[PDB]
């Protein structure tokens, strides 16, 4: 075969905009999806429970073959996993900022930070509204510009991409390392959301409530001037009106009603917040909206089955390329480790249940090692080997021990 | 508050801006010895 | 002291914008008179916004009385040649 790839690749143009950088959007499309986030109300808290679904429940970090990389780090043990996790304290937080980042925005994207003394400070995740990569005809990133406010407007400068790394979770295609924002794929459902919510607040103002008509003078009789109006305005005004005031008159005043006119403003939400929830892939249950006939039996295992696949398939993404593109070269290039070792950062399932998982070990713990049972159980493996790597209790080895 | 008019997304919204007139120069607090009085009236020694 | 309708005020209120936005995408020509009433003239300042009937769509939409091909509602600033 080849070393090089020989098929080719929809590529820069910079979507016919002028002075070509970015694929397909720009600073203002990037600033676009910032306010879609900091604005508030339902669609933005809606992409943030999509954010905690998928990344919300943490991380654990493993190496195949951890206790064979057992070595003094600083007159000190440690494996591969242990010098990570003291590298990473905070990595819960990081995957969880990274991690919306990716679904808000086309891609997560960092720098990599050492200490004065040179050894490893941090990742360091960058504003993704502030940058946009520019990429080769092979369709990989070469460079990244940057704009950002200061006081004196507009800053503007370009960086390598040799000490940035960033993700993408929404890729167009395998081969796509610019990727695409969801919410400016979805610009049109969610303006449509927003719309019809200013509808029906505008509409329940308007219709939701009764108002008084009076109307003055007889029918063919006598006509009522502007001034004379404001005489009766005075009588009845709902300023001044209480419950149980009560009016005497002539037979050529008469207390009409504006009653407050029937529309299903209920309907309306529930199907606006459908359209919401399944253009931006959550569930309906999210959007505090639940469905008739869905709520049960196989129709629920269907969607929430569709759920965590849609959050397994967006967490291995996430979790590749923040191993080969974060953790590996900083094993690489601050760690006295082999960074071709078989690291793996597994994030966790949100909708886990740890009494279904109770079960389970009732069930068929008879077939798991007591290391399988703390790993499905979330705990530590056991200090002793032996046990650890054993089929039977540990407390059930405690008391045979007992009987020796 | 009752706003008349809504916000839309994706700042298809009106332009929402006030252009500054021009502003002077100001220095006298760092270009004199400032003096906080107690008092309205009063008087420096000579 | 100022008020919504005061003349150094109207730069200020939204309404005055949306209204003028409004005025320019309803109007056919610059005739004011025809088109709106004093009242929005004078609280809007119509005079001073830049109403010639260019910015409404009517303007550039088809309306013709027969329509055997659809071309009803075409726009043409819409075309591959605009
Ligand atoms: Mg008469
Ligand atoms: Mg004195």
């Amino acid at each position: 075969a080849s070393s090089t790839p020989q098929t080719n690749v929809d590529s820069m143009g910079g979507g016919h905009s002028y002075q070509f950088n970015g694929q397909d959007l720009t600073f203002e499309d990037l600033r676009d999806i910032k306010d879609v986030r900091d604005s508030g109300g339902q669609v933005a808290q809606l992409m943030d429970y999509k954010a905690l679904l998928n990344f919300g429940e943490g991380c654990e970090i493993h190496v195949e073959g951890d206790d064979e990389t057992k070595q003094l780090v600083d007159g000190e043990p440690m494996t591969l996993s242990e010098w990570l996790e003291d590298a990473f304290p905070h990595l819960d937080l990081l995957v969880l900022d990274l991690g919306g980042d990716a679904l808000w925005y086309p891609y997560a994207v960092g720098e990599i930070q050492e200490t004065i003394t040179g050894e490893f400070k941090e990742a360091l995740p960058a504003e993704p509204w502030t940058l946009m990569p520019e990429s080769d005809a092979q369709g990989k990133v070469q460079a990244w510009h940057q704009r950002t406010k200061t006081h004196g407007g507009y800053q503007t400068q370009t960086l390598p991409a040799d000490d940035l790394w960033h993700i993408v979770i929404n890729k167009a295609s395998a081969r796509d390392e610019v990727g695409i924002s969801e919410v400016l794929r979805n610009k049109d459902e969610i303006q449509a959301f927003k719309q019809n919510e200013a509808a029906i607040n505008q509409a329940i103002e308007l219709h939701g409530f009764p108002q008084r008509h009076v109307k003055v003078g007889k029918e063919d009789g006598a006509p009522v001037r502007d001034n004379d109006l404001r005489r009766v305005r005075t009588i009845f005004d709902p300023r001044t009106t209480d419950a149980n005031t009560a009016y005497f008159t002539g037979q050529d005043v008469d207390v009409e009603t504006l009653e407050a006119h029937n529309f299903d403003y209920s309907a309306i939400h529930e199907m606006d917040m459908r359209n919401l929830t399944t253009a931006l892939g959550l569930p309906l249950e999210a959007g505090n909206v639940g469905a008739d006939g869905l709520g049960s039996g196989k129709p629920a295992e269907l969607r929430f089955a569709l759920l965590k696949l849609a959050i397994k398939a967006n967490q291995r993404s996430f979790s590749v390329q923040f191993v080969e593109r974060v953790m590996r070269p900083v094993v690489r290039d601050y760690s006295p480790f082999d960074h071709e070792a078989d690291i793996r950062l597994e994030i966790n399932d949100p909708l886990e249940d740890i009494g279904e998982v109770a079960d389970l070990i009732q069930q068929v713990g008879d077939y798991m090692t007591n290391e399988q049972v703390a790993e499905k159980l979330d705990l530590p493996a056991p200090e002793d080997d032996e046990v650890a790597d054993s089929y039977r209790s540990p407390a059930d080895m405690e008391k045979d021990e007992a009987g020796v | 508050s009752d706003p008349e008019y809504v916000d839309t997304l994706f700042r298809e919204q009106l332009l929402e801006v006030v252009m500054e007139g021009r502003e002077l120069r100001k220095v006298a607090r760092e270009a004199s010895n400032v003096i906080n009085a107690n008092t309205r009236v009063g008087d420096v020694p000579i | 002291m100022q008020l919504r309708r005061s003349p150094g005020m109207r730069p200020m209120d939204r309404d005055w914008h949306q209204e003028r936005a409004r005025a320019r995408e309803q109007a056919y020509s610059s005739d004011l008179t025809s088109q709106f009433s004093e009242s929005e003239i004078v609280k809007y300042e119509l005079d001073t916004a830049q109403i010639d009937g260019s910015d409404n769509p009517r303007t550039y939409i088809w309306n013709r009385t027969i329509d055997l091909f659809g071309m009803n509602g075409t726009d043409v600033r819409e075309l591959r040649n605009r």
